[PDB]
């Protein structure tokens, strides 16, 4: 907006330009390009990993062994990443080597070359990738909650490739991937203490002549289900002590929702972690998660609040690990939680929890922020999805106008299943976990019990 | 533009570096103390003080100092390191000065209650036996014993079990009395920081702070400077899967006219994993012949750790108890040093070894609480801060020629110690490498 010293323009292709920030000791920039697992579909299922893992290799215009020696004499501080809506190349790097950067993410945003054996290495490489993956309930649970969350649809379109899909994957889909989404009008070159002015410069010099492939638009909105499902017990190692695991979500909002500030504030409230939490104070220990939860319950290993939030979607919910034995009781514990943050006349929302859940909120918001990276980083992706970056004041003045009853009237509206997205979803729970299915019991009768969710439409 | 500077009467320095366009800050207090200012029955107390003074002070109890900072959202943290001790927070630009007044209460103002002290013993106990399962923390804490044989410096920070439980409320508030003098002490401070302001609040909350009665500005000598000893310490252990080695020759202090130097020659070493490969596009030969017929190791990894009046240079290597011999893997270390004391490499290789010191010293100062950090550390172990930009220059005029003159100064009949943690029977002497290295 004003004091971030944010510009914003296009270049004639549609390209739009963004930079922020002053001068410092460094800068950072990168490409982002509108795409991601969830624009997939069934016919293009892997192409955004190998393409982000194919990432500064060999390009028409360099070798490969030259694009990786010059990244390296830049100061090796680049990547590229893509997860379910994005796909970037960032870096940060001198002052003085904007340009050559700009010019090596242009060339592999463009020009990949993308030979066979570079793309059998990727590939080979994939399935070992993929086969490590599985052993981390961290990122196997999260995936399991989006697949069921969507019914295996856009967002919940496998993040994690099937691993007998990655050898089919061939130049052609590539190429056709490419040919959909790498284009001008679905990209934002973004600087932070670059000035604008010299950013248009270089974005023109090396990513001006670019043009469309005028592809056929087929993005999708996300239409929340809701389901369940579970996957048999982890194997059960050395000294590492057995657990079972479940998430329960309802669908949340979409990241520029009026409420979102609300949403985020009720996950701070909530907040939780492990049952162990090393470190000093300012980590949460007085969030409701820790309270209600791992100060009462240590069958209770973990339990912790999440929020996905996406453009046309989310994901709110309770995630919660314990030994097996206390399986039959997480349904119900969980249950609980939700209930108690706007059903329970008595344990209703406090200004004191509230308060805190807000300056905690503010906090790790402006801190995460004093990172160029992750400044650009947001700048970019906020461009790419509304073409605008909302100023930290206006974000900050929005949290502190909060009071006890917006977080309790979101709060009943998530958990009641009465989230009304563009894709209008069901207001049916999203049950996902990991141990014997029996275990759990009846979740759908605990939660009715609860009054959680929405059975009529 | 730049760090501003202050000391306040008592001797303490408060150092600063404003960040444009942010409203949250890092404040932080660093003491010239840490282990090193312990003895052999004194051994462990700085690091029993640091999880002691978050359990209540004079004007906070326990549950009062987190419910404060959670309440604000800050966040308050530290850490003990054989040189210094270090509380900081991070915060809202509001509530700096609510920082600066909980840092120096719990610094200073630290109930230590003769329960909390026994119920914690237990605390470190548990800690000092995770530490034992790190090997390699455990061979580099044997190296500094041998290396720094009897000597402060040689001392580990947790101390031995036996001082854990011997520690008492004298021992704990003598150490504070002795080591908590202004002119040892920094407070620094980035993003939205005011400098004068912060100056105030320094001496609002810090002024009452004892000067030392022989004040000696912060970078200047201690008292006899550390000597490097050789030697050799094989701990063996037949059950171990892999086998841990760290071979070290006196380095270079913080201050050191050389100190960039000895990065760089580090860098132009570099590391090495038998799965990953060297993190570079082009091996060196060292890596190419540690992965050759076979693998002589599962890793190694250069390392170069710096004090005020001292530091250690040298190699970490990691093998596989069953599958390798040592001396294999060794040879081919020693080899590698020989070939940049014998001025074999190329400026391809000298100018990617300074890229990449450059990035690790600079793209590395993103927020306000690393900046803090590298403001802190230096200012409290050297007595100034070279800025981004002078470190940049100190790097970018480094030549092939520093290097290889540098190398032949370090590497070149000068003593080694060495330590191994595993199956000790194929690992070489220290007489051994002195020979082949000198050779
Ligand atoms: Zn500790």
């Amino acid at each position: 907006a004003r004091t971030d010293n944010f510009k914003l323009s296009s270049l004639a292709n549609g390209l739009k330009v963004a930079t922020s920030n002053t001068p410092g000791h460094f800068s950072a920039l990168g490409l982002y390009i509108d795409a991601g697992s969830r624009f997939e579909g069934r016919n293009l299922k892997g192409c955004t990993h190998i393409l982000d893992r194919l990432a500064f290799k060999s390009t028409e215009h360099v070798e490969g062994r030259a694009m990786a020696e010059t990244l390296e004499l830049l100061g090796g501080n680049y990547q590229c990443t893509s997860s379910r809506e994005n796909l970037m190349y960032q870096a940060s790097v001198f002052n003085q080597d904007v340009g050559k950067m700009l010019q090596l993410m242009s060339e592999t945003v463009r020009f990949p070359k993308i030979t066979e054996q570079e793309l059998q290495e990727q590939k080979l490489s994939a399935e070992y990738e993929i086969d490590e993956v599985w052993m981390k309930p961290e990122l196997v649970l999260p995936e399991l909650l989006h697949t069921a969350a969507y019914s295996g649809e856009t967002l919940g379109s496998p993040l994690i490739c099937p691993r007998g899909l990655i050898p089919s994957i061939s130049k052609y889909y590539l190429l056709d991937y490419r040919n959909k989404f790498y284009t001008p009008e679905n990209t934002v070159a973004a600087f932070v203490g670059v000035p604008h002015e010299k950013a248009l410069e270089l974005t023109g010099k090396y990513l001006g002549d670019w043009q469309s492939t005028h592809p056929p638009i087929t993005k999708k909105v996300a239409q929340y289900t809701g389901g369940e499902s579970c996957i048999p017990p982890a194997p059960v190692f050395g000294n590492l002590p057995e657990l079972f695991h479940i998430q329960i979500g309802f669908e949340g909002l979409p990241i520029d929702h009026p409420d979102i500030y609300a949403l985020a504030t009720l996950q701070t409230l909530l907040g939780g972690g492990g049952s162990f939490s090393a470190g000093g104070p300012g980590k949460g220990m007085y969030s409701r998660l820790y309270t209600h939860v791992l100060n009462q319950y240590y069958f209770v290993e973990n339990c912790v609040a999440f929020n996905h939030s996406y453009s046309d979607s989310g994901i709110f919910g309770i995630s919660l690990s314990c030994i097996p034995q206390a399986a039959p009781q997480a349904v119900e514990v969980i249950a609980q939680q939700m209930y108690n943050t706007f059903a329970n006349k008595d344990l209703r929302l406090t200004e004191d929890e509230v308060s805190r859940a807000k300056n905690q909120l503010k906090s790790s918001l402006l801190m995460n922020l004093e990172s160029k990276l992750v400044e650009l980083e947001d700048m970019g992706r906020q461009v790419l999805m509304h073409g605008r970056k909302i100023p930290v004041n206006e974000m900050i003045s929005k949290i502190e106008d909060l009071k006890p009853d917006d977080i309790s009237r979101v709060a009943e509206m998530i958990f009641t299943g009465n989230v009304n997205n563009a894709g209008n979803g069901k207001g049916r729970a999203t049950v996902v976990m990991q141990g014997d299915r029996g275990s759990f019991g009846d979740v759908e009768n605990v939660l009715k019990a609860y009054g959680l969710g929405n059975s009529s439409s | 533009p730049g760090t501003r500077t202050s000391k306040l009467p008592n001797g303490l320095t408060i150092a600063t570096e404003y960040i444009p366009n942010t409203s949250s800050a890092t404040v932080g207090i660093f003491v010239d103390a840490g282990s090193r200012a312990e003895n052999v029955k004194n051994n462990g107390t700085a690091h029993f003080l640091q999880h002691l003074a978050f359990k209540g002070t004079q004007n906070r109890p326990q549950q009062g100092i987190e419910l404060e900072i959670e309440n604000i959202g800050s966040h308050l943290n530290a850490y003990t390191s054989r040189e210094n001790t270090v509380y900081y927070a991070k915060s809202l630009q509001e509530d700096i000065p609510k920082a600066v007044d909980i840092l120096s209460d719990i610094l200073t103002k630290s109930v230590l209650d003769n329960s909390a002290i026994e119920r914690e013993r237990d605390v470190i106990i548990r800690e000092s036996e995770e530490v034992d399962k790190m090997y390699d923390e455990v061979v580099f804490d044997h190296l500094h014993e041998i290396t720094y044989k009897d000597q402060p410096l040689g001392r580990t920070i947790l101390g031995p079990i036996k001082n854990i439980k011997s520690i008492t409320r004298t021992d704990l508030k003598d150490y504070i009395t002795k080591n908590y003098k202004g002119d040892r002490m920094v407070l620094a401070g980035a993003g939205a920081v005011d400098h004068e302001k912060l100056v105030q609040y320094a001496q609002k909350y810090f002024g009452h702070v004892p000067k030392s009665e022989s004040p000696v500005p912060l970078g200047s000598p201690r008292g006899p400077l550390p000597v490097f000893c050789r030697g050799e310490r094989f701990i063996k252990e037949n059950t171990l899967p892999t086998t841990h080695i760290a071979i070290a020759l006196e380095g270079v202090s913080w201050s050191a006219p050389d100190y960039f130097v000895a990065l760089a020659t580090q860098a132009i070493v570099g590391n090495w994993d038998r799965a990953i490969g060297t993190g570079t596009n082009s091996p060196s030969p060292l890596a190419v012949a540690a992965s050759q017929n076979g693998s002589l190791a599962n890793s190694y990894m250069s390392f170069s750790t710096s004090y005020a009046d001292s530091g250690l240079w040298g190699m970490y290597i990691v093998t596989d108890s069953n599958e390798h011999n040592v001396r294999l893997i060794v040879n081919e270390i020693l080899k590698e040093w020989k070939r940049i004391k014998s001025g074999k490499i190329s400026d391809a290789e000298v100018n990617r070894a300074k890229a990449q010191l450059k990035a690790a010293l600079l793209l590395s100062l993103d927020g306000s609480t690393a900046i803090v950090e590298d403001i802190g550390r230096q200012v409290v172990t050297t007595g100034k801060r070279l800025s981004p930009e002078e470190v940049f220059e100190q790097v970018d005029k480094i030549t092939k020629d520093d290097i290889i003159m540098w190398a032949n100064y370090r590497l070149q009949n000068k003593p080694v110690s060495m330590v191994a943690l595993g199956n000790t029977s194929t690992v070489p002497n220290v007489s051994y490498i002195e020979e082949k290295l000198n050779q």
